[PDB]
């Protein structure tokens, strides 16, 4: 059953009984100001599932949530909005959470929940899945999220910052559909004509409430000719919307749809008043003014041709609602009164009033004003183009505070509409009308430019206004923009970089500019603005701007590489890695990585150890004006009418490279150098030498020959042997022994006495047999214990 | 003068169990009246009890 | 249009040795005329040589 | 000789001959547009010495200086100014230097030299002594001082930044007078009635050109009744300014002074036209008299009723409102409008104290009989209770005046009787006085509490007529150690915006917390209540709080700097400190403590003797949107019915003495800096420093006989006591030993002393031992004692 034309609940919870016996409420549904004295009885209303127009909740006392009373509400059509809002919940008390789990879609409006100190479970639930224009939402003044700390027992999707569970309440998450494709109860897509939930898929008569139309329990994108549209939701027969208790204070059919009225020129047919014949004009004669704030106040004006009143537009916020606006107001052609526009920050351009052609202005504002704007923070472009005509019969015209509307635009519109003699600088100024944005200005051509690694010189053609005496001061702005999307409005937070350059003195060439301390090899965006004064207002004077110029500075030497590490993997295989420098200073081309074998330590060799702020800008402008006026007075007054070598390599592809000649324990000089593409002229980077000592190695670290001995006068042990050429760096303490029958007491045969003679000497030693336990030790410590060597003094 | 939260808090304080009057017509469409009425009467000039309580259901 | 230094320069270029005319009256006090006269005639509208050379002494 | 009535030189150098035969000239002196082709003959004019009004120099070609033509010019009176300027030098060429050395004093005007690419010698010469108002000068666009680099062959005095010489040119410096007191040629005073230079001092008839008047070669502050003033400089009889070739296109005597014309009511007497009898200006053609400077202001002097328009553009100047009220505060009614544009030099329009009625017979566009614009300093109109003013007809406008408070314009609007003729389109409030607010709603501070670094401030709940107008509170705080504070917005020690939220639905007292605050400081803090004005509906003056000076609680000071130690004498260790960087409270006293420290364990146990605008506007729009939505909601819903530690207390001076001084001792000293709130806070932190005293042992010898003991086959044993006070500690005791004289060094260690007394060297060569003993400590070799005769038997 369908309830119409709209239900209001006020001051009685028991009045909910009026919603017992209907499943659809065509119209608006108010529940406002219900006393909490009546007990909450879990008034389940599963019959209600869809409502054509908005749903308003206002200070329901004692209500805990919404699932208890509205379990099956699945889509709100929002045909007739409520101040840009299709479902509004205001000043909630006792309402901890919202239980509208069955809700799936809302066509027109945007949500608005505000000033509810007990309610939460909002940041959990994502709205883009239900409503189509998220940016028009308004959720402020509820329980702060920190003080709420919600939890949920239903996926996790990044809502513009990060993913999280989407949970209606503590009991149940919201429901989505699989990405394969309407949606049934269990993860399956239904008939296309369905909307929200369905009983069985691919059916035209089992939809709970189907989109784009409804009729006789079935659904169709365009209902049959025997039926006519009803609030964009139903199709009814001839009889329904003919004998309907209209009480306009019946319906007429245009284009096989029946609505309340007919457009101008179309009138109820004679003897066929439910039909139309060719042959609006709305506007109340009493109020004479129709404040416009949102589509609720604009839709009432739809289907109007002539407005006998005052248009006063102020739509303070919204998404691209101009699309909606042109549908309800793109049909008026003449307004008898004025057209004021205040605070309408949501109008980037007023083109939606295309069909407006004449403003009668029969009765004006104060001071005979038939047009008026104010504080419109974004009216960036009026609609007065060559494609459209517009006439003001009488009255002045005003402009103020529009920070984007350019002065050229308003001058064009004033000359098109025919009010040139009726204006003044007092009305339509230029100090605050679009000072934040301008479109057209005088062209400044860059005469020439030269560049350096950190220096730039720019010259532009001399700009002479009609009065060259004007302060033609030049302000150059430069930004490090590695892209092309650059905004040309004022510095500070990396937006731009103001620099002022003096006027061209009486040396009348090209006024140049120098920039220094610049980062090499960067796409600077540089452009100059010609700030000038105007003396008397006299309007116009569009300044002079230059094309935003991209300049790539000359490059310099790159810095040192990063991750400078060297490691050993094999003999003649040393791995060394690097990294592109922090400031490459130009496109890299290749690397010149060179290593030098280094001589060993000298002390081990010589000593072998084997044993403008606004105020001053205004002051400058005033000073320039003073100079100009003084010398103008002077000219006026005086005259009077008559009656170990180094090895290079070129490797740049990868970071780590292999070096050969890895002599054990040898420090090297692997110098990395990142050459840019201009290496032939620029060169490589800074030095990146690394001293890389290679792996240990002993091999045949023992004596490269027989360990021979030599007797002497009263027993002394002399030795003779060669010296190994590849020790573990260098021999340190050669571990041999000596003893009576077995070599037990250590005999430190140093390489010093070996180099001098060949071995040691211990005169008058006890004779006996010797079994040599020899260890080839190097500076790394004790080396390899060789097998018992049988060189011996005679026993 | 009073505007907004005071209004309802005043309004409730005036009516309580009496309830707020509504001219509930059936009608159809936007022709039935329209969408200043209160804030003109209360927010821009002080409204006494005699002028305000009239919004109460009998 | 020409304004400022150009004026006298242009003025010089049109007079040279001819000199600049002055209606030298003796008079006394500020009653004799006052201190627009040129910048109206040259700075706010382009002044031709016909309109400009007249300031030259014969 | 006096030349009249004013001399102009143009296009002919020979015209200078017109200045040959008069010592003074009354009238303007123009020298303009002189061609250099004429042979510059150095036309010296010593006769001309004073000029009554301005001197104008404009584009003289081939002129090199000013001494060559005006050597004796001493003072310019500037009675009839020239656009705020009494001597103007414009577009100079070939004029490298100015040679007006004789010039001494300019009465009225201010100097102006500019746009001269070849002229210099300006920053050298100071004007304040010569010119009575230096602040109105204008000298720019000349040779830059760096590119000039002048020099002088005149003492050094400070021109606002530093002492320097004053030098007219490369040849001559200026002349001044000693601090004794006019001045003669040679550093000596003159007659009081004299001006500038003198022939002989203290005479009335020898002044070169005397101040305050002149007559028949003599001077007097008030010339006799038989004489009358002339341009404020001369006095003449009737026979002079009666037959004078006036050609006003004669003179009348009012108050024993003869001028051109009489005020309204006074007319030339019948048959006595040179006299006035009791019984008005304004050009009827131009009908508008632009007022740029005191020239255009002076030409209106003595005007009663103005039949025209007033257009005040006073771009700059010093306190010239005095002159403006002198020669313009006599008009009573203007037939037309009174526009005021760019007049930045008018801190108040009060100089028109005699204006009462503005007829406004013909108005501006749209019937405007009053108009202001861009006046950067029109801080206060003159519409006070003492003044009455009436506008017969026409509207009234205001715009861009950043100091003119809105209350002032509303008061003037209601006083003048144009209340019904105004609209918010004309007299706005977004720019009018946006930089200066006179009064507002009083914001009273309910309570305040303070910490060392924390402050909490509570104020009474402000409530605008519509409570939903966001009463957004912005607190500003400045580290102001004084009382002179400017209450305009920040950053560098001006103020600091901190926004505090509206009082939530917990309607008590809104409060604000400040943290990270430097202790013991006089913060100047106050809160401004920013609120949206909704629709224009005029008025709404916001809410301002009294600027509150609050001193934060004290805290511990930092450790003292300049903390050092030194020694001068026994029982006297000096230690010095300095006031801390961050006292956080007035210092009261210092507790300074020193500790005698124990010796080294290793050296003793081991013996060794051997709101950006965009978001603010967004917030305002948000607050307006909330209100509009709620108002729509209320309208739509409701419907009408049908080794101990020693302490001391010293604070007077930094260097503090410390007792118990033994030479070469290591002491640690701790310093605390207690503020004048030490009763509860306590004191500062601990500043500790270690220091070693002076080394001194003197004769730290053995306190007794150095006895020698024998043994089995000869060995040298010793016994002795130990020196109690060495230079720190005994290190290497330089005893000796030898066959006949003790020559080979011996270290009879204190190890064996503490063990037995002395060393032992068994089987040593016998002989006599003359002991060379040196008392040594850890500092090294000490006192070489005399040969000690402790000998082994020979």
């Amino acid at each position: 059953e369908i309830c119409g034309p709209g239900i209001d609940i006020r001051n009685d919870y028991q009045q909910l009984k009026r919603l017992e016996n209907c499943t659809v409420i065509e119209g608006f549904l108010h529940i406002l100001l219900i006393s909490k004295a009546e007990d909450y009885r879990s008034y389940r209303f599963p019959k209600l599932t869809v409502i054509t127009e908005y749903l308003l909740l206002f200070r329901v006392a004692g209500l805990e949530s919404l699932g208890d009373l509205f379990p099956n509400l699945t889509v709100i059509r929002g045909w007739k909005l409520f101040y840009n809002y299709a479902l509004v919940i205001f000043e909630m008390t006792n309402l901890k959470d919202i239980g509208l789990y069955n809700l799936r879609n809302i066509t027109r409006g945007a949500i608005r929940i505000e000033k509810n100190a007990d309610l939460c479970y909002l940041s959990t639930i994502d709205w883009s899945l239900i409503l189509d224009a998220v940016s028009n939402n308004y959720i402020v003044g509820n329980k702060p999220p920190k003080e709420c700390g919600d939890l949920c027992p239903c996926e996790k999707t990044t809502i513009n910052n990060e993913y999280n569970y989407r949970c209606w309440t503590t009991n149940r998450c919201q429901k989505m559909c699989p990405s394969v494709c309407a949606c049934t109860e269990n993860n399956e897509c239904c008939h296309p004509e369905c909307l929200g939930s369905c009983h069985t898929p691919d059916d035209n008569t089992t939809c709970v409430a189907c989109r784009h139309y409804y009729y006789k329990g079935v659904c169709v994108p365009a209902c049959p000719p025997g039926t006519y549209r009803f609030e964009g939701w139903r199709c009814v027969d001839r009889d329904f919307c003919a004998n309907i208790p209209n009480a306009e204070s019946g319906f007429v059919i245009h284009d096989d749809e029946c609505m309340q009225e007919c457009p101008s020129g179309f009138i109820r047919n004679s003897t066929q008043s439910m039909y139309c014949i060719p042959c609006k004009v709305c506007g109340d004669e009493e109020k004479k003014t129709k404040t416009i704030d949102s589509v609720t106040s604009a839709q009432m004006l739809q289907g109007c041709t002539i407005l006998k009143g005052n248009l006063l537009i102020n739509i303070r916020r919204g998404n691209n609602i101009a699309s909606e606006l042109e549908n309800f107001m793109g049909l008026i052609e003449v307004v008898t009164g004025y057209v004021k526009i205040r605070h309408s920050h949501a109008l980037v351009s007023l083109s939606f009033l295309k069909n407006l052609r004449l403003i009668l202005g029969e009765e004006q504002l104060e001071g005979n004003y038939s047009f008026y704007v104010l504080d419109n923070q974004n009216l960036q472009q009026l609609w007065d183009w060559n494609h459209r005509n517009l006439t003001v019969r009488s009255g002045k015209m005003y402009f103020a505070f529009n920070p984007k509307l350019c002065v050229s635009e308003i001058y064009r519109m004033e000359e098109v509409t025919g009010t040139k003699g009726r204006q003044s600088k007092g009305d339509i100024n230029t100090r605050n009308n679009g000072e934040r944005a301008s479109c057209e200005s005088d062209v400044l051509r860059f005469t020439s430019t030269t560049t350096w690694k950190n220096r730039i010189i720019i010259t532009w053609h001399r700009y002479r206004p009609p009065d060259y005496r004007d302060l033609i001061s030049f302000t150059v702005y430069y930004k490090e923009a590695p892209f092309k999307n650059v905004t040309e409005y004022d510095c500070g937070s990396n937006s731009w970089n103001m620099v002022d350059v003096d006027l061209p003195p009486n040396k009348e060439g090209e006024p140049g500019i120098l920039l220094h301390g610049l980062k090499p090899w960067t796409q600077y965006a540089v452009y100059v603005k010609a700030v000038t004064l105007t003396m008397v207002e006299n309007d116009h004077i569009r300044g002079a701007k230059s094309e935003i110029l991209y300049i790539r500075t000359n490059a310099s030497v790159p810095s040192i590489p990063l991750d400078v590490l060297s490691a050993s993997n094999s003999s003649s295989q040393l791995i060394v890695k690097w990294n592109p420098p922090t400031l490459p200073n130009g496109n890299l081309s290749y690397y010149i990585v060179r290593w030098q074998r280094q001589p060993q330590d000298g002390y081990l060799y010589r000593h072998n150890y084997c044993s403008k702020t606004e105020a001053e800008k205004q002051a400058e402008k005033e000073e320039a004006e003073y100079r100009k006026v003084f010398e103008n007075f002077l000219h006026n007054s005086i005259f009077v009418p008559r009656p170990y070598p180094f090895f290079e390599s070129r490797v740049d592809n990868k970071e780590r490279t292999v070096i050969s000649n890895l002599r054990p324990f040898t420090l090297y000089r692997i110098d990395i150098h990142s050459c840019n593409h201009e290496a032939e002229k620029l060169g490589c980077s800074a030095s990146n030498f690394v001293f890389a000592r290679t792996m240990p190695a002993e091999g045949a670290d023992d004596i490269p020959g027989p360990v021979t001995w030599e007797p002497r006068p009263e027993n002394s042990i002399f030795l003779k042997w060669p010296e190994p050429e590849n020790p573990n760096g260098l021999i340190l303490m050669y571990e041999i022994k000596y003893g009576s029958q077995v070599e037990d007491q250590r005999e430190c045969v140093s390489r010093q006495e070996y180099r001098k003679y060949g071995g040691a000497k211990l005169n008058r030693l006890n004779p006996g047999n010797y079994t040599a336990r020899i260890q080839a030790t190097s500076l790394s410590g004790n080396g390899s214990w060789t097998d018992p060597v049988f060189f011996y003094v005679p026993a | 003068t009073l505007c907004g939260a005071e209004l309802v808090d005043a309004l409730q304080f005036v009516c309580g169990d009496r309830g707020f009057y509504f001219n509930k017509p059936t009608g159809y469409g936007s022709s039935s009246r329209r969408a200043t009425g209160i804030v003109d009467e209360c927010c821009f000039r002080s409204c006494d009890l005699r002028r305000l309580e009239m919004y109460c259901a009998p």
